[PDB]
RNA sequence: AAGCUCGUAUCAGUUUUAUGAGGUAAAGCGAAUGAUUAGAGGUUCCGGGGUCGAAAUGACCUUGACCUAUUCUCAAACUUUAAAUAUGUAAGAAGUCCUUGUUACUUAAUUGAACGUGGACAUUUGAAUGAAGAGCUUUUAGUGGGCCAUUUUUGGUAAGC
RNA sequence: GAGAACAGAAAUCUCCAGUAGAACAAAAGGGUAAAAGCCCCCUUGAUUUUGAUUUUCAGUGUGAAUACAAACCAUGAAAGU
RNA sequence: GGUUGCGGCCAUAUCUACCAGAAAGCACCGUUUCCCGUCCGAUCAACUGUAGUUAAGCUGGUAAGAGCCUGACCGAGUAGUGUAGUGGGUGACCAUACGCGAAACUCAGGUGCUGCAAUCU
């Protein structure tokens, strides 16, 4: 991903962390007794279980896609890639997020986003998202 | 509004810290005594420190809390001690304030050598009335805001009678 | 198990009369795997009652055949003729109960046409034999009856 | 090697309601008990004397006995290919009232009504109860009701 | 309050609030389970409790037993029912608990049969005696002590009210330990003492050692003595006939009332809020976001 | 094996209805505990660095911790919730209602509690299905190396373990 | 958290918040807030007699435990324990 | 309808901020001879009900409030699960048939009900 299409071009996100940790019985005593000591990690995943996700300009979509196609050299068992239906890591697809942007509602908060909600205070609600109460740009 | 939602000191308490327990301690409750009219109370320390030279329920200071007009005379007279200038700090969050004086000759109080001469912590929780509410046995409640002491209403109260300064930011 | 005694089905191609109710209902679900059932036509209750149709008689089981077996038995109920027995399980009558206890669980032989089918131990649904398969219970019945 | 004590395996057996913890509110004092009286059994965790043992809880049994604090309750387990008789010992904290009867009493309290309300009308009673009946023959109207028809719908993958 | 301080979703979400009466600070569980809970073997047997009760100068008593739909009152006689009897100064005081209790013993003992048989201690020396069980005869009726928060303190007058209970006839199990004139140094109780709370004689001897020492304080309080013309010496008589017109008949006289149930609902009716609707609330949102949202 | 006492009777590796109990599967983690990826905004008379400095309970940067609202990921020995399968009791004559005797228990109390006497109502007498009947007693053999299959499942890389 | 001479990260004094995040000999899990935790006061019921009961079970023993009866006591104003 | 004393269910009663409360009652409130307890009459004890106050308690109302309670073909007949087959698949696993069926989510509605005695414009 970055030596075809820089450094900056992309947002991966490894989905999946290892926390089962798998045994191992090392090796007179035979069968005896044979309880394992730590060996390595390792994730559980299930089917259709997300592994990687990467987010990118539009004009980028065959370098993440030859990126992820290029990984999955590296695990055992068939994955296969997908495009979203998501605006990026959002929950919300391409359209609906636009509306919800183009209105009021969203607004920019670190790598992720925030929207408001019709519940709780109207006083600190109106605090935040100043660019809404008006229901145009 | 205010009618019966005046100013008053809870209470004074007064303390010495001494770094041990025996005679030391046991002079340092006397000056207690003949400045409360009170007989002191003595506290342990609560574990060991070693370099405090410290053991766990060793007594290790003395102190005493005085109410009504008594309170007021060593307040005053302490406050004399400290000219009548505090600070921005001294006044607590929740509005009581304290100063500490060394030499506890600096105020009435003569000398005796074989008494010699300590250091106090001086306490002063306010209060208004009603404050019975959260401190009586039965239907315990707590005082509402528009009544609970504060910072601000404490040192304008200073301010105010006695005379005296805030001083700092 | 249990269920396919109390329904009297202790042996293979052996058949009897059940009245639908939750109550029983619950109990052919419990044993759908083992059989094939449906809702009978008067033709086939007939054909079931007049050539394969006994009764219990201080036990023995004894052929129907004639008119007088049965009043003596369920005559009691109202019932004095092979087709008063027939009238009574078809409608599901007052008497269902001592009516159809009354009939020796029916002797099946294997149908004569073959079952349809290549596995029998599917549900008819999935091409098999067993469960609910409705009113083709009487093309079944007939072959075997 | 193994572990068999009196309250073992019981950890979120006798542990204790989420935010229900504390006194046990009074009226599972005030409540009463006779001899005869159907109740069933749950250990309170916060009442370590007089408790069920953990086999008994879950349990329902019939009261034998009543002392100051406490009934005395007997229990058939079957033990073997055989039941047996246990009696138990429980303070009232341990105990309710069963239900499992009021659908009875309430019944036949019922039932005598509308026997006497038949009887000296003209008889016809009908009071034995039946199972579900399955239903019976109906007229569906479309007016205002139309059949929309649906089918399958194609694979989608949104994620 | 505090910014640092408030709370969270998690805190106020995991809260377990006490039982009502317990954030009231009113009712102390742990004893209530111990007045009230009966002998199993004993059935319904209702475990009556006589409740004594001092607010800011009435004294509360009633005779209450428990039901799991709430308690119940047998009989109830407050202090203030003590101007009908010839009180009418100090009803906050040890006399004045002693005569209702008196009262309320007389009067449900009264409405219970027992009103002949046994009158309990007629006399009243304050020797020490709960009423025994009259021979061949129905037992006395029994009933404990609700204190209620009242801390057990030898001289309390919540024990004043125990006195006049038990020396009117009920059985109400007791100790002397706990009354005024109990010796700390010596297992011993001067009942001259006691028969001196009783009438009042701790009371009198500060009236007189008032009128001669401060008469600027003895105005102030006991003023109302003087409006009445009763200076000391006659506050015996004053509670010995109290005694004598409260047995002569405590049959509970309820207030003439004027005005009807229907009258006093209307006119508080006048001073009470009633809530909104969605509705209304929907247009006090819609309202708010006309104004502080659209740009003033 | 021998029977014995009875028999429409009482009986059930089953359903149904009513009423309990349970903390597994799933789920959860912007819910407690424990774990885990990322930033964003705060807060220091106060963890350390650095510029200004005579210092400052000095200001400005800075990285840490903490706090706030967010974000990706987890649990046999975590959990608010919480199944399916299994599981306790009940569906009457040993039942329901009236009248009012016994006691040394128990009640303030012939109040209660227990046991009763006298009277009112039959098989739609109180769900289904079945019942080559049900209950009971004595005595005694062999056996006390087990192995397999589906599903659940522990140890092991695995095993015809 | 905010406050008070020496006093410092940690001594002793005060106020506010505080669902238990503590403590309850010990392993761990239950349980507990005007308590079951902390301080104080009074004590020996850790006693006497002999049965029933629950777990383990053969429904033996043993251990441990439960609810009563008959005593004598403790404490508490008391209900009680 | 208010309020008190004793309650039952124990958050629709709790939490945060603010405002309102007539009458009675609670309350705060005065005092220290007496019983009683404290380092301290603050708590606790007693005495007055007199000398004062609705400030607090208490009660209620407000809040696209936190929480909590309810509901719904909201999500979802989804996850999971009893049962069947000489079903698919190298396997891992997965469909199908007869049944049982969640939790989160989402949206809406709500924010103490009530027993006994006394009292009250
Ligand atoms: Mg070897
Ligand atoms: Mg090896
Ligand atoms: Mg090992
Ligand atoms: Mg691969
Ligand atoms: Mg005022
Ligand atoms: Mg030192
Ligand atoms: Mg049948
Ligand atoms: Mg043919
Ligand atoms: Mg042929
Ligand atoms: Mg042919
Ligand atoms: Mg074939
Ligand atoms: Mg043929
Ligand atoms: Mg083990
Ligand atoms: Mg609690
Ligand atoms: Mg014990
Ligand atoms: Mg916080
Ligand atoms: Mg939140
Ligand atoms: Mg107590
Ligand atoms: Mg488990
Ligand atoms: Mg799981
Ligand atoms: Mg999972
Ligand atoms: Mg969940
Ligand atoms: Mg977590
Ligand atoms: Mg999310
Ligand atoms: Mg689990
Ligand atoms: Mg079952
Ligand atoms: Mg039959
Ligand atoms: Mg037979
Ligand atoms: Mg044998
Ligand atoms: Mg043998
Ligand atoms: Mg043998
Ligand atoms: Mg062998
Ligand atoms: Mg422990
Ligand atoms: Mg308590
Ligand atoms: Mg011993
Ligand atoms: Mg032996
Ligand atoms: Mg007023
Ligand atoms: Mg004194
Ligand atoms: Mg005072
Ligand atoms: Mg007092
Ligand atoms: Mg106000
Ligand atoms: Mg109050
Ligand atoms: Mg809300
Ligand atoms: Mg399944
Ligand atoms: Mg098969
Ligand atoms: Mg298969
Ligand atoms: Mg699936």
């Amino acid at each position: 991903m970055t030596t075809v299409s820089g450094r900056d071009a992309f947002h991966l996100r490894v989905r999946v962390h290892p926390f089962h940790v798998l045994r191992i019985n090392k090796m007179q005593q035979g069968m005896r007794g044979a309880w394992g000591k730590p060996h390595g990690l390792a994730a559980r995943v299930d089917i259709g279980q997300i592994i990687f996700s990467v987010r990118t300009k539009d004009s980028n979509k065959d370098v993440v896609v030859e990126g992820l196609r290029r990984a999955r050299y590296k695990f055992p068992g068939q994955q296969k890639i997908i495009l979203s239906k998501k605006w990026g890591f959002t929950n919300l697809d391409r359209p609906e997020y636009l509306k919800k942007r183009e209105a009021g509602e969203v607004k920019d908060d670190g790598a992720f986003v925030k929207f408001l909600s019709k519940k709780g205070s109207l006083e600190n609600n109106i605090r935040e998202f100043p660019e809404y109460f008006a229901a145009q740009a | 509004q205010n009618p019966m939602r005046d100013l008053k000191i809870e209470k004074l308490v007064l303390n010495i810290s001494v770094g041990e327990s025996g005679d030391r301690l046991t002079r340092a409750s006397k000056v207690l005594e003949q400045l409360s009219g009170q007989t002191p109370v003595q506290s342990k320390a609560r574990y060991t420190v070693r370099t405090f030279g410290i053991r766990r329920n060793e007594k290790i200071a003395v102190h005493v809390t005085v109410r009504g007009p008594k309170a007021e005379e060593i307040l005053e007279r302490g406050l004399k001690v400290k000219e009548y200038q505090l600070r921005d700090r001294n006044f607590s969050a929740t509005g009581n304030f304290g100063f500490g004086i060394d030499e506890h000759i600096d105020l009435g109080i003569k000398y005796d050598p074989s008494i010699g001469i300590f250091g106090m912590d001086f306490y002063v929780v306010m209060n208004r009335p009603g404050a019975r509410v959260t401190r009586r046995k039965r239907c315990k409640g707590t005082v509402g805001n528009s009544h609970k002491t504060t910072k601000e209403d404490t040192v304008s109260w200073f301010k105010q009678k006695y005379d005296a300064d805030v001083l700092d930011k | 198990r249990k269920v396919l005694q109390l329904l009297r089905l202790t042996r293979i191609n052996s058949g009897t009369f059940v009245k639908v109710t939750k109550a029983t209902l619950e109990l052919l679900k419990l044993i759908e795997p083992y059989v094939a059932y449906g809702y009978p036509s008067y033709s086939t209750i007939r054909q079931l009652v007049y050539k394969r149709g006994f009764g219990k008689i201080n036990k023995q089981r004894v052929p129907l055949s004639d008119n007088a077996i049965i009043e003596a038995n369920l005559g009691k109920y109202g019932i004095l003729s092979i087709d008063d027995l027939i009238h009574e399980i078809i409608t599901v009558g007052p008497h269902f109960k001592q009516a159809n206890n009354f009939l020796w669980p029916f002797k099946l032989s294997n149908p004569s046409g073959g079952w349809g089918v290549p596995r029998k131990f599917k549900h008819f649904i999935q091409g098999g034999s067993f469960g609910n398969r409705e009113e083709f219970i009487n093309k079944l019945v007939k072959s075997m009856n | 090697g193994k572990s068999h004590g009196y309250r073992s395996r019981t950890r979120y057996m006798f542990q204790r309601d989420f935010r229900k913890h504390g006194a046990v509110h009074l009226s599972t004092y005030l409540k009463v008990y006779k001899v005869g009286d159907i109740v069933d059994i749950k250990a309170n965790g916060s009442i370590q004397k007089g408790m069920p043992h953990k086999f008994y809880q879950g349990k329902t049994g019939v009261v034998y006995n009543v002392t100051k604090s406490s009934v005395g309750v007997i229990i058939n387990k079957m033990v073997g290919n055989r039941y047996l008789e246990k009696r138990l010992n429980l303070r009232v904290e341990h105990i309710k009232h069963s239900k499992c009867r009021q659908e009875f009493l309430e019944r036949v309290k019922a039932n005598a009504a509308k026997r006497a309300e038949a009887k000296a009308q003209g008889v016809a009673v009908q009071l034995k109860r039946q199972p579900a009946q399955p239903r019976e023959s109906r007229i569906v109207s479309t007016e205002g009701n139309v059949p929309q028809t649906l089918a399958p719908v194609p694979y989608e993958t949104f994620i | 309050a505090f910014q640092k301080d408030a709370k969270s979703s998690a805190y106020s979400s995991r809260f377990q609030t006490p039982f009502r009466r317990r954030r009231e600070g009113k009712t102390d569980y742990y004893q209530r389970k111990r007045l009230v809970t009966q002998h199993k073997a004993k059935y319904n047997t209702p475990k009556y409790r006589l409740v004594v009760r001092f607010t800011n100068k009435d004294i509360i008593c009633q005779i209450i037993s428990s039901t799991i739909t709430g308690d119940v009152v047998l009989a109830a006689a407050y202090s203030h029912e003590l101007p009908r009897y010839g009180i009418t100064h100090g009803l906050t005081n040890w006399a004045a608990a002693y005569a209702t209790g008196l009262l309320i013993a007389r009067r449900t003992l009264q409405k219970l049969g027992l009103d002949e048989t046994y009158k309990g201690v007629e006399e009243v020396e304050g020797e020490y005696e709960l009423t025994e069980a009259v021979e061949d005869g129905p037992r006395p009726f029994k009933v404990f002590l609700d204190i209620g928060l009242q801390r057990t303190t030898t001289g309390a007058r919540v024990f004043g009210a125990l006195k006049g209970a038990s020396d009117g006839g009920l059985y109400v199990p007791h100790s002397e330990n706990r009354f005024p004139g109990w010796d700390f140094e010596t297992e011993e109780i001067d009942p001259e003492l006691l028969r001196s709370y009783i009438f009042g004689g701790h009371v009198s001897q500060y009236m007189e050692e008032l009128a001669d020492d401060d008469e600027e304080r003895f105005s102030e309080l006991f003023k109302g003595y003087l409006a009445d013309d009763i200076d000391a010496d006659s506050l015996e008589d004053i509670y010995t006939s109290a005694h004598e017109a409260i047995r002569a008949d405590p049959a509970f006289k309820p207030t003439e009332k004027k005005f009807t149930k229907e009258q006093y609902a209307a006119e508080s009716k006048k001073y009470r809020q009633t809530k909104l609707s969605k509705e209304e609330r929907a247009a006090r949102v819609a309202a708010k976001i006309a104004a502080l949202a659209g740009q003033q």
